[PDB]
């Protein structure tokens, strides 16, 4: 439906999203640091030779002044892409992100917005990262209105959903998970296309339990569904949240109003955490629904450790162990 | 000879620190003496009289502003306020060195700026009562002011943001081949931030048409100089970052003027930044909220030059402070009697398009509004 | 209880915490932005004066630099007690807060730590602080390991809770709500005395329902208890969290069981605010005696506004309504 | 004369933009040239025989451990590097310009500080493992190294953010009347970030004993210093903020050694900091990471120098080569065999205390691994 495709792996279908912007959008610039080279992780390599030296290029190394450039670039119209190298030095430029981006349109009545800003940053644990190069720091953005946040789970989903926050009319943040840069390939079309924000995917029907994850997580949580069906013939429903804010609150209670219960998992710590968000709000309009306390499988509430990296995260045992005890209940 | 790709330089077989000189910091630029008088002819800019007036002009209406202002927050009637004493030929004189299609970001005291751009005592008066005629939408505390039509980007609270900002707008204007230049205001406070340090980098290695221009009116509410720097003020820091700076006297209209239009015309024209430190002093209280008691002035100073030139008399003082005070107050009154806007409004504008989650929760409070208005103040509210 | 009083309005039981704090501990030394004078809510008057211009000192206008400069204070085991202006402004130190203090003692395995920092800051709305002198940003934090939250209701409270957070061997934000600084006085010790962190205190006990907020809305949940006694004849329980994290789960817990219902009150908005991890955890523990969804009764989902504060916040009027459906549930 | 409170100056009648000098910037200090030979005699501080081979062997045993580190990491037993190659000299040098219990804040790229300091072999293996004798319990990546004991705080990655840090812990030891000094390193590319300018600004208002330490080494990964900065690199940044300020010869341990020890002396002597540039060049990778390619030496010349005096040769270089290729080999062989720590450590720590919550969530794991344990490490792993 899209026209032709190739295998590309997340890295390559974010050069993809990029090149397919800038093609189509004279005004759009990339920048941020090392990116004028093709970036720590590849995503912008033949961008600067094929677009320009003034259209992709390095910023001095500071994420507040990135951000505040890029809201700057964004306040005169033009589309800006800024990257934040690892989404754990992120916050820095939490001040511009929270009291100036999020804020532009309401504070100033529509005369003045940075809605064509966008941020994009790798994202989630990768093995060996440990407290820096690991965070998932979706949940602090979640309590600022006025931003959208966004996670994709695979090579075609993150070019359809970085295209959606390239060209959304508010500034947008997109997370993406790191591990799977050069991970497995999927087809990705080579034209633009856009999935929209704000929209969950069930990527599997189930009738017993709803399940519930975003970025690398919802490959687990599709492990969990296939352990579940085989150990304890229990049918599961996978839904990919994709957008963190604002969230597709009708998928998620359809879902759970026709399953009776629910699972959430996220590689961020529990307290605090986006599943909070979900599940109270889930609680609030399926109570007559709901079968079973909501279980939320999370990271533990630590800082992302170096060695016990394989202990800290919710895993398909530690989700599925979870889910056993939440169906017998 | 080095060879470090870090710096361009060459050796030296002596142990020397190099000592920063603030006892005998950079010069202040000054075109007219405290009476009025051009001191070096070279100098003089040579304004029209029409254009000295409305710079003579701006600053005394929005003196005029200021006062009944100042007043109406202390009854009570607005619920904040910050003065501009002092500081008005800072604001007017740099005002008048740009076109007035310059894209400008301020802190929340450069009032004189859009009052020279001929901003209505309506919109000033609107913003801080928030009411109908904001175009705000009555969202922000007073003096946060913003104009789209005369290029003004709406004021935040939050210090030295818009000093990055200000570099992403002129590095866009850059690109665009607009032949503008972006002028961004702050004080010798908010020079502190790193984001001002974030600012001044980021303008000179991408090669921005912006002018730093900085307000030092020696305090950042109690707190004096001498604890907030300790090098020769804010002028000294931008040769660091490669930035061409300039000290002047901010109570001369003149020498403030001259220092904007020449960093106007080299930004536009090199498309690098330059950095202008006025001198000032911060007649008022910080705020509303400030006693400043607790811890040579430029309308005077251009009054004896308009007098010296036979432009002004004791006489056209008189009415045009009778004729400035009526305007304001015209405008003060209507302000005070127009309804604030549609609580509705309190929704709008977070994000371009209404989430459904957000429009449910307007609907929540219309809902509520309809069994408990009673305990609103809905007859002061529009709709 | 705790000998000789005295009546202080809310920033004078501060200055009193201050004074006991820098007389009995010689590292201790507080400092921030126009400390010196006094504070621009008189929270550090005549403390200068007294223990001397060295420890009682305005710092640059940096609030990165502050929670910076404290914790290095903090790492040579001195007491630090910075101050940010308003809680709207601890953004710009986001960084240090929670890459830095909060994951101090866990990355260097307890050779380093910045146990003895506490960062003071007015919070909460004012009347007509607008957006950025009336935030309440305790759900940023409150997905931070390794930090404490705490806020007070009331001058007794604030005296005792600072006490402890000064002392407490942690990173702590002490959140000093900026309405009730001037607002009625109370009788407060004058000599030191400590209020326990993450301790809830039930001021109200009741049958019906659960009532829980923190800050200046406890004192909004009192009247609306009173309220529900007057028209509904409904006993309600009256909870003050005062701890965000780490939080008394416990106690509201044990709350619930007995009730089987909660509602959650909080200035700051809706999405991903405080209330969603309490009702959440209730939800998780108390699923068999919950008799309604948990209400929630919280900001709007907006920046903070100036001329539409009485319609954003959640007032008395919005907390009845709401606590009068979920009775007739 | 000018009477504005925030600056000391002088009256100008000129417009006169003040222009930074980059092409010809603040001079290198240097005490030896390229061959070792001593340039100018009194600037030569004629240190001991035994300090000057402690000097030399640190680094090179530092050289030797980096080597072994890079192809362990390379060849998969350790999962991440990064190596000090060709910035040696301004580790030791400085380090050995400091009294051993002057507190250090760091980077990533300064382990011959803790190498002059004496840190065991066994500890810098035990890091970059994370096993059981890790006094780091195995929780940060590689290279974040930290020494209570030898006063070197615990290494991060969020670059700059020690930089305040340091300064506040230069206040405290102020005030204790220490007579000690703070020294904070950093690269030219972290100076770019908002908190460098805060610690600079609070050191000069607030008075600190530190000493910054910049190693500008020509790149921040790929990010060469033209796209970092366009003023006259680091050093001209200093005088802007009231600070001693000087450039020196990185290759140089000498002209480092030099310069800290009199920047250490004045001070702890005087409460101001010092901010000291060492101009070198990043030899090797900017990490294990990091493939260099796709965008004289410290060691040789101190050996030039060493021969000079007759204080090495040859034999003593095979011999010292040999010696340390085995005590490194030998250390790191140790702490791949030694178990990782309990799992259990992955909860301590995050408070002082474990607040019963986390309690919870250490008790879950531990139900989790009785029952499935079989999918998990457990055998390499402390029980
Ligand atoms: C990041 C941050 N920190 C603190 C403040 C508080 N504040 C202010 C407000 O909140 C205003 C807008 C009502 S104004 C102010 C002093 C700024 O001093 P300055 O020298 O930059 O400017 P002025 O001398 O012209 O007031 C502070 C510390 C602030 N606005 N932003
Ligand atoms: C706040 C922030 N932003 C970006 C980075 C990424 N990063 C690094 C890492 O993550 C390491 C610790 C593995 S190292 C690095 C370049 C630093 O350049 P520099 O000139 O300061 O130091 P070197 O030339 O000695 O590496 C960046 C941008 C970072 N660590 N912190
Ligand atoms: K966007
Ligand atoms: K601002
Ligand atoms: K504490
Ligand atoms: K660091
Ligand atoms: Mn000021
Ligand atoms: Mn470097």
């Amino acid at each position: 439906e899209y026209g032709q495709t190739q295998k590309m792996n997340l890295f390559q279908s974010v050069t993809s999203a990029l090149d397919n912007s800038l093609a189509k959008d004279p005004t759009a610039v990339i920048f941020g640091e090392d990116v004028a080279f093709g970036g720590v992780f590849r995503c912008t390599v033949g961008l600067r030779d094929k677009y320009g030296k003034d259209r992709v290029f390095n910023t001095p190394l500071c994420e507040q002044g990135i951000v505040g450039f890029g809201i700057g670039i964004a306040v005169t119209g033009a589309t800006a892409i800024a990257e934040i190298q690892f989404a754990d030095y992120i916050f820095p430029a939490f001040d511009q992100i929270v009291n100036e981006a999020a804020k532009y349109r309401y504070r100033s009545g529509d005369l003045f917005n940075c809605g064509s800003l966008t941020i994009r940053s790798p994202w989630g644990c990768v093995g060996h990262g440990a407290l820096y190069h690991s965070q998932s720091p979706e949940a602090f953005f979640a309590h600022c209105p006025g931003i959208k946040v966004v996670i994709p789970r695979s090579p075609f989903q993150a070019k359809g959903l970085l295209l959606s926050c390239i060209e959304d009319k508010n500034p947008c943040i997109f997370f993406e998970p790191k591990i799977l840069y050069r991970a497995a390939a999927e087809e990705v079309p080579i034209e633009p296309y856009n999935i929209p924000l704000s929209q969950a995917e069930v990527i599997q029907e189930g009738s017993d339990v709803t399940l519930v994850a975003w970025g690398t997580q919802v490959h687990v949580i599709r492990e969990v569904a296939s352990m579940a069906k085989e150990k304890l013939g229990v049918s599961c429903e996978v839904i990919d949240l994709r957008t963190i804010i604002p969230w597709d609150v009708d998928t998620i209670c359809k879902s759970v109003i026709k399953t009776g219960r629910l699972l959430i998992s996220h590689e961020a710590p529990l307290t605090g955490g986006f599943a909070s968000e979900i599940s109270s709000t889930v609680q609030e309009e399926c109570f007559l629904n709901l079968e079973a306390p909501i279980s939320r499988v999370c990271g533990y509430d630590t800082p992302f450790p170096h060695i016990f990296e394989p202990f800290y995260i919710p895993d398909k045992w530690k989700c599925y162990d979870a889910l056993r005890k939440m169906i017998n209940y | 000879k080095p060879q470090f790709p870090g710096a361009s330089a060459e050796f030296i077989d002596k142990l020397e620190f190099i000592q920063p000189n603030v006892i005998s910091g950079i010069p202040i630029y000054r075109v007219m003496d405290r009476q009025g008088q051009i001191i070096n002819p070279s100098e003089d800019p040579h304004l029209p009289k029409e254009k000295v007036l409305k710079l003579y002009k701006s600053m005394t209406l929005l003196n005029t502003m200021d006062r009944i202002l100042y007043e109406s927050q202390r009854q009570g009637r607005i619920s904040f306020y910050m003065t501009n004493y002092g500081e008005e030929g800072t604001h007017v004189g740099s005002a008048a060195a740009l076109d007035n299609t310059d894209l400008v970001f301020g802190q929340y005291r450069e009032a004189g700026v859009l009052m020279y751009r001929d901003y209505p005592l309506e919109l000033f008066m609107a913003q801080c009562y928030g009411n109908i005629s904001d175009l705000g939408k009555g969202r922000q505390m007073p003096v946060h002011y913003g104009c789209k039509e005369r290029h003004f980007v709406t004021i935040s609270s939050p210090l030295a943001t818009q000093i990055p900002q200000a570099v992403g707008a002129a590095y866009a204007a850059k690109r665009a081949n607009a032949n503008r230049v972006v002028i961004c205001y702050f004080g010798e406070g908010a020079a502190s931030e790193g984001d001002a340090h974030a600012g001044f980098n980021f303008a000179a290695t991408l090669e921005c048409p912006i002018i730093f221009f900085c307000r030092n009116n020696g305090y950042a509410i109690s707190t004096p100089t001498s604890e907030q720097y300790r090098g020769d003020g804010i002028a000294a820091r931008g040769p660091g970052y490669g930035i061409m700076s300039i000290r002047v006297d901010g109570n001369d209209v003149f020498a403030v003027y001259n220092a904007t239009k020449e960093a106007r015309r080299r930004a536009v024209a090199e498309n690098q930044p330059f950095l202008i430190e006025a001198m000032t002093y911060r007649i008022g209280h910080h705020s509303t909220s400030d006693d400043s008691s607790a811890y040579d002035h430029p309308i005077s100073r251009l009054r004896h030059y308009l007098l010296s030139q036979g432009w002004w008399d004791e006489e056209q003082e008189k009415a045009w402070r009778k004729q400035s005070r009526r305007k304001v107050m015209e405008a003060f009154e209507q302000a005070e009697r127009k309804p604030k806007p549609n609580p509705n409004l309190l929704f709008s504008d977070v994000y371009q398009e209404m989430p459904a989650q957000l429009r449910k929760q307007q609907e929540s409070l219309a809902r509520h509004l309809q069994t408990y208005g009673e305990h609103y103040p809905l007859d002061h509210f529009d709709k």
